[PDB]
DNA sequence: AACCCGTATATAAGCCTAGGCTTATATACGG
DNA sequence: CCGTATATAAGCCTAGGCTTATATACGGGTT
DNA sequence: AGGCTTATATACGGGTTCATGCG
DNA sequence: CGCATGAACCCGTATATAAGCCT
């Protein structure tokens, strides 16, 4: 015997919406549950329980809708066969009790920063959330089944655009070699004049630029550091002591002029960077 | 052609009183120093110095009257700086020909004057400051006519005269970047900065969690060992003496390097200056000739002659182009409506000054140049913007790039500049710093002493510092230094030549020694003293175009000078007064008993 | 009498750096 | 016994500068 | 401008020329 | 009255800085 004067039911698993990624077939279960507990305690269906089948301001197919489901809990010829109990405890630990809302949102971003499947980079930034084995448990998983998660369409376009924008700079720092390599005397010879600037005020002089980029070469593309350095590295150079407006420029504005001075030695090697990495040896494949 | 058509007029070859140095007139080395003499003293803090008036100079409105008084050297008085060692300062200064003993400041002038030469210099250190961090005054707020820091404030009993702006800015020390002599050379001499030394992750990654996309952006990630200040144990930023004692604080060098860095760090923070610069740079109109990393005048590469020989050469161009065009159908028929208000009236102020040309004796084509300039002005406008024959610092472009202290520059030898004074604004009475034209009359009528330094006193002739020194910069060598590898960091491209009258000539007279060319070609100076300064210049083509350059500096230094002997005995009159109504008289009227 | 034009302004449309505002860990109260 | 909702700071949504590139007349007078 | 060749200084051991001390 | 032994300077190659020379 057993006194519980309720009024609904529990219709509903857990939030999925926080899916820790697990085996989907274990929604099965916790509806094959949600219906044999109903009828265990008798809370009758009703319309007004038709929430997640809900849609609908009375027309006339619930006409059958809440005797449908009616006869589907009272109708429970499954209270969970002594296997399917062990169907769900393997299921329950496949799956990644531990990840959450905060390792995720966190995890993702790093993930396409820090690299995409540099794990170290991103393991390393997610340290209270669990160890680098940890991590990358979730890791082959992740891909493994990334065409199965909610709204992985606009995740992945974030993930990709911050390696869009990671490759694009190391192939700039590429770029901005081969042209270096060619010439002897840099300093004077060093020149790009074909994506240079069209019109436009060109405060920086032709020399400026030069310099700009040799120091770029000096400290090689890094996303880190490298423009306050080249600013002090101008500081340092007495050959622009007067040359006020040089050091009139912030690792910022000076950063700026870079970003698209790179960008012109960029469409000068996309055409010689691209296809020379397109003739890549490997073991069977020769190109 | 169809009606002769005109005369090709390049605007940029004729350069607005601005050519250009580009710094690869010198893809020829040469450091070599034959030009050794008793007045070239080898002065390191040489260059910095330059730097601090260039700054103040473009930036005449953001600084009070004395401060644009200063001359290079004030600022030496000033910090216990001296001249001759080429490891900084060098305590001491050789007084006559034979004493190897030394004189200090004290010694030497006296001890009144030496204290301003500190006030000066120190009034120019808060300034600075709070010209950088105190920029709550935009222009136009408490202290709209007339520059933020004042003498008043200077002299304050208040305890903390220095200790609030100093420390607003040990607040963004490391943010803003310190300067070369005051980073903690890296502790280890192993490392560098194009490489890295914190080794993270011990390994790299293999087989990684997307098979199908192999992209191992990140294999590693490394740290940077950055330039990093001193310890505050010996970082002489946070020298507690400055707080409530001013800048004399620092070691007579250490003084300087945080002076320079110092406007570094203003035109790059200074919600004043810096948002200035833009609005220089960032101007409406570039220079015809083009954007460039250092800009000078014409007459101070090409010569008093050529810079107006070029402009005969124009003048006369310009008239064809003018003529051809006032011949033509299309232009005539439009003359009977006014088809510009310029381009109409032009034309006729033309044939009027040409019926002057062989008007007169042929023997006064002369008088053209120096009777028909103001009458020919009109003319440049329907063609080039702006020629030879014009004021370079008037016109915004012409500024920022524009050295005001180039005095010219000579092959396989090196550059000349003439750290002077108050140049742009105010006061710009006496200023050598005008149209070659004006200069030309003006530096001449003190050669025949038309022109004493009492006139020169009468038109706030105090707003130019009086004191100077002449200043040979090794361009070439630091250019093949940079150009190859930027090595530089405790090296030498600064020296002093002179520092007065007589000295100039000392220096003009062994100018000489080097434009003589060698006629002794035909073969087939004073004896055993070549061993402290060699004279003969290499006989050789290349060395040639050097003559002819070196000429012209020689030409113009000898102008100069009684302009500049002047100065120095003005200060020595004169010295902070002014002339009046009731007083004026009385000064002038004592020189009919002087003469 | 219609052609082609090098210049120069207006205006659209990208990256970067900078605030204002929800977005998820638990703990409170009542009946 | 639980249910309905703030406390408390971390992260994303959307705004403003600063540059870079594209489309419409300008008198030029020729052929 | 780019390469030669000849030349002038400058530094280092080798050793010639005077002058002290001694029998 | 001359012989055995130092100090200053004169003298000969090695090397670096620069002008002469040339096409």
């Amino acid at each position: 015997r057993s006194s519980t004067p309720s009024h609904p039911r529990m219709p509903k698993p857990h939030v999925f919406h926080s899916h820790q990624l697990q085996p989907p077939q274990l929604k099965v279960l916790y509806e094959k549950e949600r219906m044999w507990t109903a009828k265990k305690t008798g809370y009758v269906p009703t319309m007004d329980d038709v929430k997640a089948a809900y849609g609908d301001i009375s027309d006339e197919e619930e006409k059958k809708q809440k005797l449908e489901l009616l006869k589907l809990s009272v109708n429970n010829s499954q209270p969970l066969t002594e296997e399917e109990e062990k169907m769900k405890a393997d299921w329950e630990s496949e799956g990644f009790t531990n990840w959450n809302k905060l390792e995720f949102r966190k995890f993702i971003t790093v993930s396409g920063k820090y690299g995409r499947n540099s794990i170290q980079a991103i393991a390393r930034e997610l340290a209270p959330g669990k160890t680098l084995e940890e991590v990358r448990a979730y890791a082959k998983a992740f891909w493994s089944n990334i065409e199965r998660i909610e709204d992985y369409e606009k995740y992945l376009k974030i993930i990709e655009n911050e390696e869009e924008k990671i490759k694009r700079v190391k192939m700039q720092q590429e770029a901005l070699r081969r042209k270096l390599s060619e010439y002897k005397n840099p300093f004077f010879d060093l020149k790009l004049k074909h994506p240079p600037s069209s019109n436009n005020k060109r405060t920086y002089s032709e020399e400026e630029d030069r310099f700009i980029l040799l120091m770029l070469f000096k400290y090689g593309l890094d996303r880190d550091d490298v423009y306050e350095l080249v600013r002090d590295e101008i500081r340092d150079c007495p050959l622009f002591e007067l040359d006020f407006y040089f050091r009139s420029r912030t690792p910022v504005e000076l950063a700026r002029r870079g970003n698209t001075l790179l960008q012109c030695l960029e469409k000068e090697f996309n055409a010689g960077i691209v296809l020379d990495d397109a003739t890549k040896d490997r073991m069977k494949k020769e190109d | 052609a169809h009606e002769q058509v005109e005369p090709a007029l390049i605007p940029s070859n004729w350069t607005s009183v601005i050519p250009l140095l580009t710094s690869d007139f010198k893809n020829q080395y040469s450091v070599i120093s034959r030009l050794k003499n008793p007045n070239m003293k080898p002065v390191p803090y040489a260059g910095d110095i330059i730097k601090l008036m260039a700054f103040i100079n473009k930036f005449s409105s953001f600084f009070h009257s004395d401060l644009q008084n200063l001359s290079f050297q004030d600022f030496e008085v000033g910090l216990d700086l001296y001249p001759g060692d080429p490891n900084g300062s060098a305590a001491g200064i050789v007084k006559g020909p034979e004493d190897t003993s030394l004189l200090l400041y004290p010694d030497f002038m006296a001890i009144k004057d030496i204290v301003y030469c500190q006030d000066k210099m120190n009034l120019l250190f808060l300034s600075l400051l709070d010209l950088t961090f105190t920029e709550n005054f935009d222009g136009k707020s408490a202290k709209k006519k007339g520059p933020l820091t004042t003498w008043e404030n200077l002299k304050s009993s208040s305890k903390k005269v220095f200790s609030n702006p100093l420390y607003r800015l040990r607040l963004v020390a490391r943010e803003w970047g310190y300067p070369r002599e005051w980073r903690q050379q890296l502790p280890s001499d192993q490392d560098i900065s194009k490489p890295k030394t914190a080794l993270f992750e011990q390994d790299e990654q293999t087989p990684v969690v997307d098979p199908s996309h192999p992209e191992i952006l990140t294999p590693n990630i490394y740290t940077w060992n950055a330039n990093e200040p001193l310890p505050l144990e010996s970082n002489p930023l946070y020298n507690r003496e400055m707080d409530k004692n001013g800048i004399l604080a620092l070691k007579p060098m250490d003084r300087v390097v945080l002076l320079r860095a110092l406007t570094d760090w203003c035109a790059s923070h200074s919600s004043a200056i810096h948002d200035e610069i833009y609005k220089l740079t960032h101007g409406k109109k570039d220079p015809v000739f083009g954007i460039q990393t250092q800009q000078v005048p014409r007459y101070t590469i090409e010569g008093v002659d050529n810079t107006i020989n070029q402009f005969k050469k124009l003048c006369s161009l310009i008239q064809s182009r003018y003529e051809i065009r006032s011949k033509k159908k299309h232009f005539v028929k439009q003359l009977k409506e006014g088809k510009k208000p310029d381009l109409s009236r032009k034309l006729e102020i033309l044939k009027e000054i040409k019926a002057e040309l062989k008007n007169a004796v042929k023997s006064e084509k002369d008088e053209l140049l120096f009777s028909l300039y103001d009458k020919w002005v009109p003319l440049f406008e329907g063609e080039l913007p702006d020629q030879p024959l014009a004021n370079p610092f008037s016109e915004r472009l012409y500024k920022l790039r524009l050295q005001e202290f180039f005095l010219g520059r000579v092959p396989h030898i090196g550059d000349f500049y003439m750290p002077r004074l108050h140049s742009y604004g105010d006061s710009l009475e006496m200023s050598t710093f005008t149209d070659l034209r004006n200069l030309q009359a003006l530096l001449s009528k003190f050669k025949n002493n038309e022109y004493n330094a009492f006139t020169l006193f009468e038109n706030d002739g105090q707003s130019m510092s009086a004191q100077f020194k002449l200043f040979y910069h090794d361009t070439p060598s630091l250019a093949h230094d940079v150009a190859r590898g930027r090595n530089t960091s405790g090296k030498v491209y600064w020296y002093e030549l002179c520092h007065d009258s007589a000295t100039l000539l000392e220096f003009l007279e062994f100018l000489d020694y080097k434009i003589v060319k060698p006629q002794d070609e035909k073969k087939e100076t004073t004896d055993n003293n070549p061993s402290i300064n060699t004279n003969p210049l290499p006989k050789d083509a290349k060395y040639n175009t050097a003559r002819k350059k070196l000429q012209i500096l020689k030409e113009f230094l000898s102008d100069y000078y009684f302009i500049l002997r002047q100065f120095e005995q003005m200060k020595v009159q004169f010295a902070d007064m002014k002339p009046g109504k009731r007083q004026l008289r009385r000064i002038q009227r004592q020189t009919v008993n002087y003469n």
